[PDB]
């Protein structure tokens, strides 16, 4: 019935909570579960919901042998309540997609679902789950876009996507959507840097978007911008390198950091006037462990100096992918916008040996309040019968 | 491949009329809006006029230059577009190119599908043939290893004439010179430089053709 | 209704070199459009919405602007790039384009290659006489011709023609045609041509006379 | 809560946008999915569903042995939100039914579902899941109906059956209902005509049917009425040919092609002026493979000339039944009416071995913007474990 | 009163253009969408092209005979209309009309003003002047109480003239008849009687204006 | 494309007659207008919708029908009523226009006023020969003139031109010119016409000779 201000900044934040658990494939041994990846979470203002990529097939099922490329045609973006098992028979179908955004805008639901060839693919639009909009890839090269929520403000919402190479220059596009249609779009003139699967939240009636750079940067890019798309660019200053692979801490750059720049994940940061609130993997070559790291000057300055450190999955155990997802007051009450993230833990291929990979999920939300440091993994005994 | 195959142009007399056609493939002709785009000799671009698709009623918009003169219109069962000009004066000479615009919201008048053209030329000046004057060097001047040859076109209208040499087989160092008006009539010009040992051992040959006046014409050049 | 002024008309640059065109409105819109054209083709659809490259266009282009000023750039200038380029707004009826600016390439200074033609025999015996001089492959375009008949400079029935500049080479070349009667033309021994290029301080000659 | 204008005209469109796909069989595999066929979609002012005909029965379980006769009394009409596996779990029961058709007319659903004995079928029709009217078999010969969608317009549903032979003339009738309640029936005289499966859609006040000649035309026969049941009759004059089997694309007919008339599948085609799209397989003989088609001038005329193909499923894999349904306004937030279409993607017998016979489904929307030929084939390995 | 007064005149070469005006008064002209609808002479009424108000966009539509030659156009400012016609045909010769429509909902298409016309005349015939002769009686009868007398018009180009009798004093028993056409030129003839006192007593004479041609021709009649 | 056709063509009808003329579609519409002509005006409009009489149109006349059929009725017609009567639709584009029907005024038979004129000594210094022939005031209109030149007919160089009827009388008259070389008007005495018309069972003649 009405749409999201945006327009509050992100509430002070001392530490995370612990919000949710699915246990998908411990359950899935057993339960018919999907096998999924991409596993982000978005909010209305009445329900958070995490959605995901399926594969269209289940865990413990011969469909789930992972020989299918990436970008299938039987991908799909899916939803079910939040901390629920992803399964066909809690779940809500949303897009024909291999790469996929999606965000509400305090009145309709928007979907982002990548799905074509190749060379040609198409992002489909819907707005309530009606077709609202389409557009092609530019550069004929493997158009993808966010794999965690848009950002909405003041009844727009905005999203980031590129096309081309995945190991050299690309084109990084910023999209102003307005119910669903395409009403803005702008190529980003970024020479050196690489944005993929961009984290995208606002604040204070605009959008930060901390990426990922697989061509050539151990520290994450990020890109902020207004609602009439008026940019700006960087990377993360903090010596604490963000993405995975990366060195060891040491001090760092405002441009991307080379050692071990190449490839990484999807991840995300917090921006807190010159400071940083960093999540990232434990180890530094692998995706093992989460840890959340508060650097006062991290964001603008590049020392290894930090605050506090708070433990979320140890060392020793699975995750991946993260991402960045907001509750706005017009949900929660407050007068800022809360912020929260989710992290897949991924089981499987390539580090296991099982035909299939899957994700579990967990979240947790920042307050102002006491916290601990835990472990909290995905606790599957691998393989599986099949 | 989505193309737009536009026809109908030529030479015609000041207050004449003419019908331009463009004919459309690769895409759905009757959800877009159309546009006639023109280019006179040298001068840079000029739209003239916009049709809309049936679901707005077909609606017609012209440029002030052009407006009481030129009509636009559609037949989408044949993936059509026209322009009927009327009344045509020398300053409507121009390139006629048919212009799909881009169905973008966010891009609204980007032209994002040209035709090749077509050639509209409006004058009171008549079809006339050329000549075409085999050049060699002049006999004695044999030194330097390499050797200039030429070919000359006189007294033609209108444009265009092809000009090519040994019938294309023939195409590195040439230069083709743009053609030139006077008196209501076009000449212009062709030198090809090649090794002395490649001429006068080989045959080179200048050819022309003068689609306006249905001539063509092969010249050898011979030394003397 | 609406007028685009683009500057600068022409703009030279080396290979490599970083180039901006601009853009200005009479007044404002929301963003423009931009195309390419080379001579003898359509224009291509380059850049729409101020920044978004179309297909094909590779990344050293790039577009910026916003209000009444908008403009193109190129990080490193290549030959192929060697064009016109004309902006376009649709913001309010009629679409209207701006006037073009013209790239083209600098290089290093050649003077020309002059060489100079006889009327044909076919033209003669049609009662004709046409003299032709090529001045090819030079650079700067600057160029200057001067006929010469017996030794007077001779200024009527001068037709001259230049081309572009070439897409190998970056050189240009030019024609140029003095014709006259058959009478008149066998009434004198020397024709003559006399370029000028700021390449040499003397004139570039070519002659012959009618006996040989 | 409000009754379904139906008085605009339909969308233009130029091209096909993916929508939905179910990965059913995919997930049967392990899940509890029914076998089912006849998956046809239609929408709500607030939401799409699709409906479908369960033998009521699981893939991988002995009951889906398909020796039963099409016409069982087993055989129900269920429905379950667009995109979901069609699952006991998940579903709406509707009627008991062999042949069906469903239509929403802005405040209420209406479902006709046949059953009964060959000689005596009867068509029960029900209104918010009410019976409100039933209608027996007249010419005492498999009362049989749409298979898809019935069009609403100003408060009133139309529908097509069809009594008779399949392979010599019939009789075919056209129904106006009114809240769930026959008030109007015409018996249409079209002597050499074949009615069967019809797909109608709503377009200007004005219903528009394209449907299958079983007898003896491989382009489609066509009925077009108003509200009133005064009708009009031909077939689509197109030389690219809509049924399957059917000869290689030549010169059309307005009048039935008999050249490989004989059988065929449930099919559909939207006009648009002279101009038609064209939904058929791309196999000449046998259900494999889907392409639209626009003819600019195919409607009226009778050339092999189209402007734009695009693909749909490849010519290597299986199809099977095609529908059209439509979103309206009240529905979208357009000024016209939005023109969509489902593909089923029979997998089982009679081409492969297996003791069953299952669909899958996809779904396009047509938009008036940018899309892409793909193939978005079933996907399923068989044979099954049963 | 509203009035509708066209003007843009007569004669015209087949392929010729004109350019017909309109004046409106006495009403709202911006408010209101105008109509122009033609009649060939001895024909009947055909309509010809409609253009809509400003506040429907202007919007033009033709009738099929006139589609891409006529163009159809307003002034506001200066409640004008206009028609533009090109590549005139002889079939478009007609008397053309300025035409309002009725503002009423409930009688759609009812045309509730018409102008007088203005006659447009498509011949490749040339402006002729007329020849005017008296007619009297034949030298002989001077008998009933009644006499008719007569002036004849001859090998004028094109329509029309004026023919009055004593300045128009005289127009109780006269008839004057249709002209006709027969190679290129119009002939058209006048009877006038009345009572043998009144004539030869008063001057009986002849009044013949050809406005196309400038002429204006008395011409009296005397017995023989 | 929606047609219109108006029956009869042509109606004639005594002054108090009562007198119906119809209007058929093709297709469909909800109504019609209609316009009435006289020759040498414009078209004034005459009925709206059907039924509505427009200002200054009198009680004798009104309209009726629907669907695809509508008429025009004038319950005692007048001699002013004489005119053509269009009928017209706007139901879709374009719109269109009847054939129209013409009413004329009956009235008793009247024999023609013949008068004959030779050549003008104006007309014969310039090389020209035409003679005139008025036959005035009849009717009913059907009228037959013949030309003869020492007896013999002559049709060639005849034109002729006949007059709407009169709005005073009712009548018909009708002109026509025999036009000839002064040379061969010069080879001959007697020029006559010959007017041939229901009214008498002989022609009605006029002549003269050239002295
Ligand atoms: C919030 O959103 C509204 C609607 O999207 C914005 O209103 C637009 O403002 C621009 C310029 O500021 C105008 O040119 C548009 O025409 C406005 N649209 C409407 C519907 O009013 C508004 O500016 C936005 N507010 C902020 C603070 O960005
Ligand atoms: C839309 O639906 C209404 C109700 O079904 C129609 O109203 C009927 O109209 C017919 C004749 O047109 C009448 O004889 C009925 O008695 C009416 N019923 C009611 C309840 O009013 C209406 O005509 C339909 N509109 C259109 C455009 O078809
Ligand atoms: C956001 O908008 C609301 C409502 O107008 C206002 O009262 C509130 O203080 C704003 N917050 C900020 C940080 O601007
Ligand atoms: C998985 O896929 C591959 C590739 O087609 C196939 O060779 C292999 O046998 C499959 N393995 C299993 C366990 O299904
Ligand atoms: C349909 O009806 C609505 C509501 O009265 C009307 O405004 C609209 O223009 C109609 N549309 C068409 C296409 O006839
Ligand atoms: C299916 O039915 C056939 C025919 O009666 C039978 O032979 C076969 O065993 C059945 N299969 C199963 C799994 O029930
Ligand atoms: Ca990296
Ligand atoms: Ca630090
Ligand atoms: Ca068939
Ligand atoms: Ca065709």
């Amino acid at each position: 019935s009405v749409k999201l201000a945006g327009n509050s900044s992100l509430c002070p934040v001392s530490g995370w909570a612990i919000y949710s658990k699915d246990n998908s494939v411990r359950i899935g041994s057993k339960g018919d579960v999907f096998v999924i990846r991409e596993p982000f979470i978005s909010c209305s203002p009445l329900e958070c919901r995490t959605f995901f990529l399926t594969q269209g097939a289940l865990l413990n099922d011969k469909h789930s042998n992972g020989t299918i490329k990436d970008r299938s045609p039987y991908r799909t973006l899916m939803s079910c309540p939040i901390g629920e098992v992803p399964s066909p028979y809690n779940s809500r179908f949303e897009s024909v997609a291999w790469s996929a955004s999606a965000c509400h805008d305090g009145i309709n639901w928007l979907t982002i679902g990548i799905s074509g060839p190749d060379n040609g693919a198409v992002a489909v639009l819907k707005y309530n789950g009606i077709i609202t909009d389409t557009i092609k890839s530019w550069r004929n090269n493997i158009l993808r876009t966010q794999e965690s929520e848009c950002a909405c403000v003041n009844g727009s919402c905005f999203t980031v996507m590129t096309d081309g190479p995945s190991n050299g220059q690309a084109s990084y596009k910023i999209f102003r959507i307005e119910k669903g249609k395409i009403v803005k779009s702008v190529e980003m003139n970024a020479p050196n840097y690489h944005y993929e699967e961009c984290s995208c939240y606002p604040d204070s009636s605009e959008i930060t978007c901390v990426c990922r750079d697989n061509w050539h940067g151990s520290n994450r890019p990020w890109v902020s911008f207004n609602q009439n798309l008026e940019y700006q660019i960087g990377y993360i200053c903090s010596g604490i390198f963000g993405d995975n692979p990366r060195p060891n801490d040491k001090t760092g750059s405002c441009g991307p950091v080379s050692s071990n720049g190449a490839n990484g994940v999807k991840g995300f940061s917090f921006k807190y006037g010159n400071g940083v609130w960093i999540g990232r993997t434990k180890s530094i070559s692998s995706r093992n462990g989460f840890e959340m790291i508060w650097d006062p000057n991290g964001w603008t300055g590049t020392d290894n100096n930090f605050s506090i450190k708070q433990d979320i999955v140890g060392i020793n155990e699975w995750s991946g992918y993260s991402g960045s997802f907001v509750q706005h007051p017009e949900l929660t009450g407050l007068d800022c916008i809360r912020p929260c993230f989710w992290v897949e833990l991924i089981r499987g291929r390539p580090k296991e040996n099982t035909i299939w990979t899957s994700g579990s999920s967990i979240s947790f939300c920042g307050v102002n309040s006491d916290t601990v440091g835990w472990s909290w993994p995905d606790g599957a005994e691998l393989p599986f019968t099949i | 491949q989505v193309k737009l195959q536009e026809s109908g142009g030529g030479l015609v007399q000041p207050k004449g009329s003419l019908k331009l056609s463009c004919a459309a493939s690769g895409f759905t002709f009757n959800t877009y809006a159309m546009n006639w785009v023109r280019q006179a000799p040298g001068k840079g671009l000029e739209w003239v006029a916009r049709i809309r698709s049936k679901s707005n009623n077909y609606a017609t918009f012209y440029a002030d230059s052009v407006k009481d003169r030129f009509t636009i219109s559609r037949d989408d069962s044949q993936s059509m577009l026209y322009l009927q000009m009327h009344n045509l004066k020398t300053d409507d000479t121009a390139m006629y190119y048919c212009v799909r615009p881009s169905i973008y919201y966010y891009a609204s008048g980007y032209l994002d599908v040209w035709g090749a053209g077509t050639t509209v030329t409006v004058s009171s000046a008549k079809t006339t043939a050329p000549s075409v004057y085999p050049l060699a060097p002049v006999c004695g001047d044999t030194t330097g290893s390499s050797v200039t040859l030429g070919c000359l076109v006189k007294g033609y209208f209108p444009e265009p004439v092809t000009l090519t040499w040994n019938s294309g087989s023939l195409s590195s160092g040439v230069h083709t010179f743009p053609a030139v008006l006077q008196s209501d009539l076009y000449t212009l010009s062709s030198s090809v430089t090649v090794t002395s040992s490649t001429w006068p051992s080989q045959s080179i040959t200048c050819n022309v053709a003068h689609p306006a006046s249905s001539t063509k014409v092969d010249k050898k050049i011979e030394p003397r | 209704q609406i007028v685009l002024s683009q500057s600068p008309a022409i703009l030279s640059a080396s290979p490599g070199e970083k180039v901006t065109m601009t853009c200005r409105t009479s007044s404002s819109v929301s963003y423009m459009h931009w195309y390419q054209q080379k001579p003898g083709s359509s224009p291509k659809p380059w850049i729409y919405a101020t920044s978004n490259l179309a297909s094909g266009v590779p990344f050293r282009f790039s577009g910026s602007g916003s209000g009444t000023s908008y403009s193109l750039t190129i990080s490193r200038v290549e030959a192929e790039d060697a064009a016109t380029y004309y902006c376009q707004q649709w913001n309010s009826n009629p679409p209207t384009f701006g006037g073009g600016t013209k790239l083209e390439i600098k290089r290093a200074d050649a003077a020309p290659t002059v060489s100079i033609f006889p009327p044909s025999s076919e033209q003669l015996t049609s009662g004709g006489a046409s003299v032709v001089c090529f001045l090819n492959n030079f650079y700067p375009k600057d160029i200057n011709v001067k006929w010469k008949i017996d030794g007077s400079e001779r200024q009527n029935g001068v037709l001259n023609s230049w081309t572009d500049q070439d897409s190998k080479d970056s050189t240009y070349s030019m024609s140029s045609t003095l014709t006259l009667t058959k009478d008149e033309y066998e009434r004198h021994n020397s024709y003559t041509c006399e370029a000028t290029h700021k390449t040499s301080t003397s004139p570039i000659v070519k002659s012959f006379n009618r006996n040989e």
